[PDB]
């Protein structure tokens, strides 16, 4: 039926978007479980003077 | 001995740790700088650090105190040991190589404004072997040159 | 630095603890969620949990305090982790077998069965 044939088309379109949307939602969740899982895996006086030596080194450079 | 000039360089070094500008360094502040240099010190190693430098017992480091420590450290002249500590700061991942990004990050956190080109220039001049990175020996030449 | 996206998630996370939705987490509401996670904290334990995070000293936790805490705790940064396959993956992990294959499958751009830094990169950025 014309009207019916029309309705069938509209639902085919809705259904495909449903499918695409469900794929996007899954991808987002997986990406996020990759990240939150990376996020849970990567988990003295001489230091003052070190900082100084580096600063001193930068000054020398800028003047070279 | 001490030049008006070295005092002023020691004050630059003091400023970096004195985040709020109030003239003293706290355990908090030392922590934020250490954390920004790669390390993660314990609340106690921080207090111990402050305590070794804190001559008057008030629980924070002022500039005379910092000056006393730095000046004294300067007269240790067998200090290839201090270059080693400087290396460790730059080499955040301990892999034995300072990348461009490692040099940049340290560089920024000491308030030092270099261009991407300047950093490239720094690495290029220091890199004796051509791998685009600075190893310990190349770093030594660089720091003593 | 924080993004609009991470702010939203942490606002969702806050919600799980702000039960009555009044904008503040109390020792009571906090004890409720713990119980539902199978823990039995003592009243003083809940106070200490709140106290570590209670910037303004008022006894409860608002969203800006909650956010201060979450933000504090959550090409170089990637490649470290990359140095550490379906077999190689199930190792680290909470999740199930089929679901690990999904996690692989998504990363497997080239379609070779395991994950390459090049695509892991695409999986991180
Ligand atoms: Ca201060
Ligand atoms: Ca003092
Ligand atoms: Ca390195
Ligand atoms: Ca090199
Ligand atoms: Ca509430
Ligand atoms: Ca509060
Ligand atoms: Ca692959």
């Amino acid at each position: 039926g014309t009207l019916f044939a029309l309705v069938r088309t509209a639902l085919r379109i809705k259904t495909e978007g449903n499918l695409e949307q469900a794929n996007e939602e899954l991808r987002a969740i997986i990406k996020k479980i990759w990240k939150r899982t990376s996020m849970k895996l990567l988990d003295t006086v001489g230091k003052f003077y070190a900082t100084f030596l580096i600063q001193e080194y930068f000054r020398k450079f800028k003047k070279r | 001995q001490l030049t008006e000039e070295q005092i002023a360089e020691f004050k630059e070094a003091f400023s970096l740790f004195d985040k709020d500008g109030d003239g003293t360094i706290t355990t908090k502040e030392l922590g934020t700088v250490m954390r920004s240099l790669g390390q993660n010190p314990t609340e106690a190693e921080l207090q111990d650090m402050i305590n070794e430098v804190d001559a008057d017992g008030n629980g924070t480091i002022d500039f005379p105190e910092f000056l006393t420590m730095m000046a004294r450290k300067m007269k240790d002249t067998d200090s290839e040991e201090e270059i080693r500590e400087a290396f460790r700061v730059f080499d955040k991942d301990g892999n034995g190589y300072i990348s461009a990004a490692e040099l940049r990050h340290v560089m920024t956190n000491l308030g030092e404004k270099l261009t991407d080109e300047e950093v490239d220039e720094m690495i290029r001049e220091a890199d004796i072997d051509g791998d685009g990175q600075v190893n310990y020996e190349e770093f030594v030449q660089m720091m003593t040159a």
